[PDB]
């Protein structure tokens, strides 16, 4: 997990742009906070682009999102 | 005034303008009585108040 | 931590400093100031004599350029071409413009995530050395790429 | 057997079939339960794995998808989602005897046009939901190699069925987004054809208003008064030609 390797080491983590600063004056490659310009191109969880998971307690295998659409792709079949 | 109240507050056409909470969330004040949320991957802050 | 990637993908600053040191000792000028970066290529190692054609061995150098270019997060890259006076004004202007078009098209065909690629040439109007004895061997005949690393 | 079934019954008359059938009966009432368990676990694994593969594949060609599915060009001038139209040809219904109804073409309004705030992309139509399941929770276990191999082959069948189920899910989604895009294209075609009234939007705008504590400088009210609908005055129908 060497972020400033072949550098002067780690100076501190900037909180604005969320990047480490090495001891030489370069913005390092690593992140240093969760609020960063950081690309995400893949997601998990069901009911995506919908109302999310409805909080009901269904004994049946169907789970229906909060927009009312049923996610059979996550709902287990008979 | 009689024993019965009366008013005509219909205003059938005019939509509501905007919520006042937009200004507080613009300045960064969290809306009162709400709770925070978790945002990760960008540069943003968020809240949830009245399931909105 | 398994859900959130720890860094920008395919990145190692040790590889960055090592390959830029190898580039600098190989002969390509690399300049760093602020967050901006400028890379200069002399033309004799890349093209032919007064020619907008691609030598075959130069593809390895272009691949090295692309590998270093992949390691940064960009918005706009600019390509400028420069030459020495040979015949005319528009002759070397067209030579610079065509060389810039060639290198820009191959760079876009290789995998760099630019949003903007700008290309232009200027001919022989912006010299860096008043010593002008060589022709295409002269070091002022060149191609520059400029960009700014952002966040 | 029962093919040359006189000889099949004569083979059934032999006693070795009896001592094979009597031991096979207790297995017959037993082993069938594990098959559905194998089917279920293969179905779950295949469905999830094929879903991850197809989501990765969908992410691979993302730029061409936005290239083809430009909602944003299709929007009208007051940020109006275009309405949806359905066209059918050569309609025949047989109600009962002595009853036949014939239509040449027909058109149907599916979704009436309305206001919009942002152009919808394809991701609310074409993304497959993924979750990671990590719990093979099976009560049953094999005992012999026969149980193990029938478990293997029914696992294979369940795996293939899960793959097919995910592909069918994709087919249903792509049909839905196809009909939505085609309906919008047909709206543009018919509006050029001059068979449909355009949307009509009125507006009023008032100046400064409010109390001494709240002001809005310019307050514009915009409201759509005429929903787009087809006309029946057939004489005003525009033609078409080509060269």
């Amino acid at each position: 997990d060497g972020c400033c390797s072949k550098m002067g080491g780690i100076n501190y983590c900037d909180s604005s742009a969320g990047r480490l600063v090495c001891n030489n004056g370069f913005y390092s490659t690593c992140y240093c906070t969760r609020h960063a310009v950081m690309d995400l191109q893949f997601l998990m969880g069901c009911c995506l682009w919908h109302g999310g998971v409805y909080p009901q307690l269904n004994s049946s295998g169907l789970v229906v999102c909060n927009d009312g659409y049923v996610s059979e792709e996550c709902s287990l079949q008979k | 005034y009689g024993p019965n109240a009366k008013s005509m507050p219909t205003e059938e056409g005019i939509p509501p303008s905007a919520n006042d909470l937009l200004l507080h969330v613009l300045e960064g004040v969290p809306p009162p009585g709400s709770r925070r949320l978790v945002v990760s991957g960008g540069d943003a802050r968020a809240w949830l108040s009245n399931e909105k | 931590v398994p859900k959130l990637p720890c860094r920008v993908d395919g990145a190692c600053d040790a590889t960055i400093i090592k390959m830029m040191t190898d580039l600098n000792k190989k002969g390509i000028k690399v300049a760093s100031v602020g967050q901006n970066y400028l890379i200069s290529i002399p033309a004799s190692a890349l093209f032919a004599d007064q020619s907008p054609r691609l030598n075959w061995a130069s593809y390895s150098l272009l691949n090295e350029i692309a590998a270093f270019l992949k390691q940064f997060r960009k918005i706009a890259i600019t390509v400028t071409s420069y030459s020495s006076k040979y015949v005319s004004v528009k002759r070397e202007r067209a030579l610079t413009l065509a060389r810039s078009r060639v290198v820009s098209e191959y760079l876009w065909s290789q995998g760099v995530d630019s949003r903007i690629i700008f290309t232009q040439g200027l001919g022989s109007d912006k010299p860096i050395t008043s010593y002008t004895l060589g022709g295409d061997r002269s070091p002022n005949a060149r191609v520059e790429i400029t960009f700014r690393r952002a966040v | 057997g029962d093919t040359g079934s006189l000889a099949g019954l004569q083979a059934m008359a032999d006693s070795k079939y009896t001592r094979a059938q009597k031991k096979q009966k207790m297995g017959k009432i037993r082993e069938m339960a594990l098959k559905e368990t194998a089917l279920s676990v293969g179905a779950q694994a295949g469905l999830a794995w094929r879903a991850k593969i197809i989501d990765e594949q969908l992410n691979k060609q993302a730029r061409n998808l936005d290239a083809i599915y430009d909602f944003n060009s299709l929007v009208l001038e007051h940020n109006i989602l275009p309405p949806v139209l359905l066209e059918g040809r050569n309609t025949l219904n047989l109600a009962d005897a002595q009853s036949i109804r014939i239509s040449d073409r027909t058109y149907k309004v599916a979704k009436q046009a309305h206001f919009i705030t942002t152009p919808p992309t394809w991701r609310q139509y074409l993304w497959m939901d993924y979750v990671k399941p990590e719990a093979p929770n099976v009560t049953l276990l094999p005992k012999t190699k026969a149980e193990k191999e029938i478990w293997c082959i029914y696992t294979e069948r369940g795996w293939k069925n899960g793959i097919d189920q995910a592909n069918t899910i994709l087919e249903e989604n792509i049909a839905r987004i196809k009909e939505d895009f085609g309906g919008m294209i047909l709206y543009r075609k018919l509006l050029a054809m001059n068979m449909v009234s355009p949307p009509y939007v009125s507006h009023t705008d008032l100046g400064v208003t409010g109390d001494g504590s709240e002001i809005h400088i310019d307050d514009r009210v915009l409201r759509i008064t005429a929903l787009p609908e087809l006309n029946v005055n057939s004489a005003e129908w525009r033609a078409a030609v080509a060269k």
